[PDB]
């Protein structure tokens, strides 16, 4: 009927791709062998007999990760196409990962992307995951970003990536890669989303009551999210919302187009007898800083615009009465040029839960997602951290050796600073 | 008040009437609340689902409607705490006069009684005397009796009147009916109660019934 | 055709007014639930004063809830008739009742008045004809006496024409039930005059009195208090409810009771009344009636005649009768007791006779009057406020809400005006 | 022999419109297979006003369904009434919906323009006669706003003759489901003035309103919100279906309403609305259903007429009923509140009579009329359209599919001039 591509790069890529498919599977009632013990065209083919396979694609310049799945017990679902391996990894380098290493393999990954294309006739966009901190996060995915870009043009080419962390940081080099990505995302994307893992562990330990989370538990609450988004088009719902829907409402310049992400309800099994959880609780506590997975404070900013996505047991008369009080907040800032700001979207299917999981069975649940200048904030703390290291030329030899000339590290430097006026240039008011 | 009419008859000082102190004083914390819903030609009316209550210590009736979602009638408190008298006999209202099946006239408004909660059933029941209609030893005796005077086998009455091997309360009533004694559908459910041997006493067993025919 | 509508507002007006209802109902045999089951003809001929039809054969009241908190109404929906009253008359606040009449006037009453009007609208262009307004209300409360004189201000300004008639309670002078009355009632009763046409005092501890001297009865309630009160509410309508030898309707009373724009407060009383106990052995007439009618004890409102002096005064008679005898008894009462009436005006004392009495009684009398025993009323309620005045703090509570200290000032002004009005008419 | 084409377009078209071919068909008594199985010889007599006829005696509706996404298309296929719909009716494209004006107008909407012309050509030549087309779509989305105004236009290229009556949706003014419908609504109001003869304009936040205040539905769904508009088409156009004593169809409509070529805009109304449980107590009669249809309450768009002034109104009464009633209260109404009436046009309120009420409701009213107060509702989209195009950044989006600012200056300044339009005639 109408098509996503969903495409994984990198370590992370491939970890959260785990966590998605696994939720889709449930949903959908589809066992791990690809058989049956509706909306299965949208992310699964039919292959002909019984089994069912997905639109996927798994891409990693070093074969740990991969093969993982390939021994894994979902080994069965995914065809050997699909699963791409190069390999050795980029180390941690932007250099490596974009002109000497990346080339060797970018064209093979192509080919399999475009053939699963053909099979979608009613594709509508291509969903992609990252890790900016990582050499083939930033790197390789730079490099396939750019030739999407010309093979299929007016195809919405949407992001979901990981912003290194305020202070939490587990590579030296991160602050080099994630600058040099962000020149050659913030043409290409369509729409790119951001989280990081310093405040999704604050709250995978306050509200979901988990003392000592691992990487596990936070790809299954991004899991959530993907299949939110993209629920309004698997299934019914009072009001649909569509991915060119959302990149008209969320965006209001070129430039501008970074949204942050929140969920609510996040609770565990006990506290949820104690609340009944309706639409208003549902939706004051999506704006709580607490609750977001961008560890900034819009406080410190304003919001351009604003959607939300309602599952399960919602009346649209609830919602308008919910966001009218949202409105009244002094405590949430609006520029004066955008006064409507919302689009709403309801759909009846509820969430889904998984075995051994973290979140208990609520009847509703609602996503948002949301423009705001606070990331500018996020913004100024990577650009501080790279210019020391630049100024004492901390790490240059390695990039350089490896392709890179030195005249990108200054206009990498310059773009970032252009686009930190642009956010500054709109929160103005006239 | 009439109370204070019987004193100013009594003696040529009103000297104030005493309440039943030893009633109020075991009795205060008693209730029976019992499920009910009007037998009226209004449509409208007699979807509406009411709870009554009646207070020991004092005999008094009070009626609630509990709230029910996109019903448009302002729910709540639909009678007071009020001691009234039954219409049907000229005297205030009594336990005894609340029967599942009995229709009550409250406030000249008709009120047919259909469930019990579970402590107005128990307390019902371990008071035979004062509520005969759950005296299941006279039921239980007046059912042997019918039996032995009709002549026929219950098996065969449990084959003819029971849906899928079991009865229903309109079954036992059907039952009942074809010996030629009545049953009121207070006396059925305690029936159920003392022997259906499942949580909630819905329907009866071959064997379970047999050993109350018996 | 003389429809009028009846409003209760606040927790002593609703209570009332319910107790008032079941009367009016009984009296018609108007079903609790709104069906007709009377038995007899003549109660169908002008039910229409009171009641309005509905598609399905049942008679829905023209009564309007008013209050301020949901309290008051959730305990009518618990009465005994509170099926008869239509669903969306019932308009209510989600406030507290502060008894404070600055606060309901002012915060409170402007929300709320907006929304009651138009309920009222509804009852008073759906009829035929209207000739008075019926409020039950309390002076010494914060809901009743705030908003009911508000609406009564409103009422005058839409309806000039219609007589404007209400029911009061009065704080009792020995012990009441709130500290602040003097205050509540000093700014209502400067409402209550420019406006109402006809107001009617009852005073709690005389319904005390009453029903301790001759009803004996140690254990009054509220329900016979209320349902005391609920006589006079049927004796004044019923003239028109019913045929007689002599119809006396609410424009007949305030015109022949009210001899100047002012003096228009009335104390009532009704008869017969016996100890329930000794009601066999009376030998009830005309003349029996005529000995409690005036006699001081009987009277509703807690100012003894005697201390003053009868301006005018009229007495309803419900049931057959001889005509001589009403009018006989009515000329030797005035001419008995001439030392309590004014010679300036002859024939103080007005009759009437109605075909129809109460259901119990083979005939019963009300009584209403005039007179100057209401300067000891207003001298209670005058002299505490002078003395709490004093004490200017208890008015910041009412500063708060946004009463400036002048209107104080000016009530009493009035106030004191009122009571020289009826001491320079004594003589 | 009337025939009238409906044409939906969109997600809040096909909605309305799968709801609203439910109540049509109950009223005629259409099964769903498409059989009928009535109770009344009365509804075959004009059945050809909104269904055809096939081979097996199966009801097919001229009816046409038209999206851009097939989402909404395969909802109304698994309905309860879906198999009656033709199967070659269903027109869809194979892209998303965008929310775009531009997008919808001019990328899609022509390719699909083509295609949908001929579908309504089977259906408009297909008919002894064809009095009128008539289209449900939203303004604030980008599917019916964009797409529907193009196939209007072209509509009247080939029907000049034919009446274009429509029923729009508004954006709510306080919270709506849009960023972008400033853009979209002014765009969409160019080419809806000078096209489309008739204009209904239709508001959610009343449609919540009207469900709280008076049905007390506590989640009133999009089942109630669309089924309350279901009512208002059936109720104009039954006076093409059903006798009475006074016909009033869709060119008597417009020619008594429409002053003025450029002022067409349209506000409705629907009585009797009462709750499920009030319903014992009210008396409906004809004076009561008057009390609704002039009642602000109970208009459908959120337009205060008390902050206007009239020029024309029109109500519809279906029901046996004595003709008198209805012409006194249309003279009473209009001499009642003259204030808010113009004084150079006299007898601004029509009235007709049709004989067939609908199921359930013994007699019921439609009212339509048009006063000044849109002048509030073009006010609150052109103030926030002059902020969405200070920042210019959202014309991006627009500029893209190849739409030139200069129309965003020349959709304003149309819709402005019809602001001072309002403007004017209210002297
Ligand atoms: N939230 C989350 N982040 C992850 C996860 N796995 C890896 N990451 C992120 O990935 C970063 C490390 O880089 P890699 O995971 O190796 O990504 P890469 O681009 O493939 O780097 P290379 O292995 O050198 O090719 C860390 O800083 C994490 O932030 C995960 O499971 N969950
Ligand atoms: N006689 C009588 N007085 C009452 C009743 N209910 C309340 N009151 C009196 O009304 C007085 C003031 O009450 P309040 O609630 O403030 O009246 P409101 O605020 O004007 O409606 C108190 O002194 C009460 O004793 C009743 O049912 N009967
Ligand atoms: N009342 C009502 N409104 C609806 C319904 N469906 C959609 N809408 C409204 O239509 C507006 C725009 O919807 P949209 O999807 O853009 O419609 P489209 O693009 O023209 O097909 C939204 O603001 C919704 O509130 C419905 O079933 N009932
Ligand atoms: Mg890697």
């Amino acid at each position: 009927m109408r098509e996503v591509i969903s495409i994984h790069v990198g370590q992370a890529g491939v970890q959260i791709g785990n966590g998605c498919w696994e939720l889709y599977c449930l949903e959908h009632g589809i066992q791990p062998d690809g058989q049956l013990p509706d909306a299965f065209n949208t992310f699964f083919s039919e292959t002909g007999a019984g089994k069912h396979v997905p639109r996927a694609v798994f891409v990693d310049l070093e074969p740990t990760v991969v093969d993982e799945v390939r021994t894994g017990t979902y080994r069965q679902l995914f065809h050997p196409e699909q699963l791409i391996s190069g390999k050795e990894d980029a180390a941690n380098n932007y250099a490596r990962g974009h002109y000497t290493v990346g080339k060797e393999i970018i064209d093979l990954t192509l080919d399999r992307i475009r053939k699963l294309a053909d099979q979608c006739t009613g594709l509508q966009g291509f969903l992609i995951f990252h890790s900016f901190g990582g050499g083939t996060g930033a790197g390789f995915g730079s490099l396939l970003l750019e030739r999407l870009s010309v093979d299929y043009g007016k195809k919405s080419k949407l992001e979901f990536t990981v912003y290194p962390s305020p202070q939490v940081s587990t590579a030296i080099v991160e602050p080099y890669n994630s600058i040099l990505a962000t020149h050659s995302m913030i043409d290409h994307s369509d729409c790119a989303f951001m989280v990081d893992n310093e405040a999704l562990y604050d709250l995978c330990r306050r509200a979901l009551d988990i003392e000592r989370p691992t990487y596990t538990n936070l790809n299954r609450l991004i899991g959530q999210v993907v299949s939110s988004l993209t629920a309004s088009l698997r299934f019914d719902g009072a009001l649909n919302v569509d991915f060119t829907e959302f990149q008209t409402n969320l965006v209001p310049y070129a430039r501008i187009h970074f949204p942050i992400c929140s969920y609510a309800p996040v609770i565990s099994a006990e506290k949820a007898y104690h609340e009944q959880l309706s639409v208003a609780e549902i939706t004051n506590s999506l704006f709580e800083p607490a609750n977001m997975m961008v560890k900034c404070d819009p406080r410190h900013g304003k919001y351009m615009a604003c959607t939300l996505l309602y599952r399960g047991d919602v009346v649209p008369k609830d919602v308008s009465a919910a966001v009218a009080t949202i409105k009244t907040k002094r405590t949430i800032q609006f520029v004066d040029w955008c006064p409507t700001g919302f689009k709403m979207g309801i759909n009846y299917q509820p969430p889904t839960v998984v075995p051994g999981g973290d979140l208990a069975k609520v009847q509703r649940a609602v996503c948002m997602l949301a423009n705001t200048t606070a990331i500018a904030e996020a913004w100024s703390r990577l650009d501080h951290k790279f210019d020391l290291m630049y100024a004492k030329r901390a790490f240059v030899h390695w990039y350089v050796g490896e392709g890179m000339e030195e005249a990108e590290f200054p206009e990498a430097r310059e773009d970032l600073a252009l686009l930190e006026k642009d956010y500054d240039e709109v929160a103005a008011e006239s | 008040s009439d109370e204070d009419t019987l004193r100013s008859c009594i003696s040529l000082h009103p000297k104030p009437a005493p309440k039943d102190q030893v009633k109020l004083l075991k009795h205060s914390n008693d209730i029976l609340r019992f499920k009910c819903h009007m037998v009226t030609r209004n449509s409208v009316d007699a979807s509406r689902s009411f709870i009554l209550t009646y207070f020991m210590a004092d005999d008094t009736i009070q009626v609630f409607e509990p709230p029910a979602r996109n019903s448009g009638i302002i729910a709540g408190k639909w009678l007071q705490r009020t001691k009234l008298t039954n219409p049907d006999t000229g005297k205030p209202f009594q336990a005894s006069d609340f029967e599942i099946g009995k229709v009550l006239t409250i406030n000249c408004s008709k009120f047919q009684l259909d469930e019990a909660t579970e402590y107005a059933l128990s307390f019902m029941e371990a008071d035979p005397d004062s509520f005969p209609q759950a005296d299941l030893n006279r039921i239980v005796t007046d059912f042997r009796a019918g039996l032995k005077q009709s002549g026929k086998d219950a098996t065969d009455l449990f084959k003819k009147f029971a849906s899928n091997n079991k009865i229903d309360v309109k079954g036992l009533q059907s039952i009942f009916e074809a010996i030629g004694l009545s049953i009121n559908v207070h006396e059925a459910i305690t029936i159920f109660r003392r022997y259906s041997t499942e949580s909630k006493p819905t329907s009866l067993n071959i064997r379970d019934y047999l050993s109350f025919a018996q | 055709v003389r429809e009028i509508v009846h409003i209760q507002a606040g927790q002593c007006g609703n209570q009332i007014g319910a107790k008032f209802w079941e009367v009016i109902s009984d009296e018609h045999g108007i079903d609790p639930t709104g069906s007709y089951h009377g038995d007899s003809d003549l109660q169908l001929e002008r039910i229409n004063v009171y009641y309005n039809e509905a598609t399905g054969g049942k008679y829905v009241p023209r009564a309007i809830l008013v209050d301020l908190e949901p309290g008051t109404m959730d305990s009518v929906r618990a009465g005994q008739f509170g099926q008869l009253f239509r669903p969306d008359n019932f308009v209510f606040g989600q406030s507290g009742a502060g008894n404070n009449w600055a606060k309901g006037y002012y915060t409170e009453g402007q929300e709320l008045c907006e929304s009651i009007l138009d309920v009222i609208r509804k009852e008073a262009e759906s009829c035929d004809c209207l000739q008075g307004f019926q409020l039950v209300h309390s002076l010494g409360g914060g809901t009743g006496a705030g908003l009911g004189t508000l609406l009564l201000n409103k009422l005058r300004e839409e309806y000039p024409d219609r007589i404007l008639s209400t029911y009061s309670i009065v704080p009792s002078p020995k012990v009441s039930d709130t500290v602040v009355e003097p205050y509540n009632c000093t700014l209502s009763v400067h409402q209550l005059v420019e406006s109402a046409d006809e107001v009617f005092c009852i005073d709690n501890e005389a319904l005390y009195d009453i029903c301790f001297r001759t009803l004996k009865l140690t254990t009054p309630t509220y329900g016979d208090l209320n349902h005391l009160v609920s006589m006079v509410m049927s004796g004044t309508t019923c003239a028109l409810r019913f045929p007689g030898q002599l119809n006396s309707d609410l424009r007949k009373l305030a015109v022949n009771l009210v001899p100047f724009p002012r003096l228009h407060f009335f104390i009532v009383g009704f008869a017969p009344l016996t100890s329930r106990g000794s009601q066999q052995y009376r030998a009830l007439t005309v003349p029996e009636l005529t000995s409690q009618l005036f006699d001081n004890k009987n009277m509703m409102a807690a100012c003894d005649p005697r201390r003053g002096v009868y301006l005018t005064a009229s007495a309803h008679f419900r049931g057959r009768m001889s005509s001589k005898e009403v009018d006989e008894q009515m000329l030797n009462i005035q001419a008995r007791n001439t030392s309590y009436f004014v010679e300036w005006i002859p024939s103080n004392v007005k009759s009437a006779i109605c075909d129809i009495p109460p259901r119990g009684l083979k005939m019963a009398a009300t009584f209403i009057g005039n007179t100057t025993a209401f300067r000891e009323l207003f001298t209670r309620v005058d002299s505490q406020f002078q003395k709490m005045y004093a004490r200017r703090a208890f008015i910041h509570w009412y500063v708060n809400e946004g009463l400036e200290t002048v209107e104080f000032d000016e009530a009493r002004s009035n106030m004191t005006d009122l009571i020289q009005e009826y001491e320079m008419y004594e003589t």
